[PDB]
């Protein structure tokens, strides 16, 4: 979608690894605010939003 | 900005009381770890802070 008007899609109820998102994706930038990607697969979360 | 002081932010086990750290190396990235670049991972250890 354009940035005007973005797609959201919620994620939850299931099991999330977040060590598979390093192939897709060459990773032009890949950047977090909060939180650090490493750690990303450990912390429980309430309703992960994209 | 003042471009002076600086703090580690990638360390790989914590460290006893009373100790200093003062050795540059850069992080790997569940690999040989890059020698030189930064991609996904492999940041630099020292951030400044500005």
């Amino acid at each position: 979608a354009s940035v005007y008007a973005w797609n959201r899609k919620r994620i939850s109820n299931c099991v999330a690894d977040y060590s598979v998102l390093y192939n897709f994706a060459p990773f032009f930038a890949f950047k977090c605010y909060g939180v650090s990607p490493t750690k990303l697969n450990d912390l429980c979360f309430t309703n992960v939003y994209a | 900005g003042n471009y002076n002081y600086r703090y580690r932010l990638f360390r790989k086990s914590n460290l006893k009381p009373f100790e200093r750290d003062i050795s540059t190396e850069i992080y790997q990235a569940g690999n040989k770890p890059c020698n030189g670049v930064a991609g996904v991972n492999c940041y630099f250890p020292l951030q400044s802070y500005g």
